[PDB]
């Protein structure tokens, strides 16, 4: 979930499923600039290479 | 122009579920506004008049 202009509070989505087994949580962060939409091999918007 | 116009809205997909979550988390934290932003703006104008008898404790006895 994307972080956009000034930001700093930003909650979790999806709710209805079965909570199994789990092994950790993790986090990360990424530019949208960076890191284009996945499922296409061109997109328009996606100009860094990088 | 081609590429320019574009960009803005196809990048709040994965945002877009979590329309209802946001619009009511805004409201209350701008009522936390109204009380926090009053308590500290309270403190200033009472610095208003300590200052004001901190003058006269000065301006009085440095005199004399």
């Amino acid at each position: 979930y994307p972080i956009p202009a000034n930001a700093t509070n930003v909650p979790i989505s999806i709710p209805s499923r079965n909570w199994a087994a789990f092994r950790g949580w993790a986090f990360t962060r990424l530019k949208t600039k960076e890191t284009p939409s996945l499922g296409s091999g061109y997109d328009p918007y996606y100009t860094y290479s990088g | 122009t081609a590429r320019g116009i574009v960009t803005d809205f196809a990048f709040l997909s994965p945002l877009a579920s979590s329309a209802a979550s946001r619009s009511s988390a805004r409201d209350d934290k701008l009522t936390a506004l109204l009380a926090q932003l009053d308590s500290l703006t309270r403190e200033l104008n009472v610095v208003s008049q300590q200052l004001l008898d901190l003058r006269q404790q000065v301006s009085a006895l440095k005199a004399s």
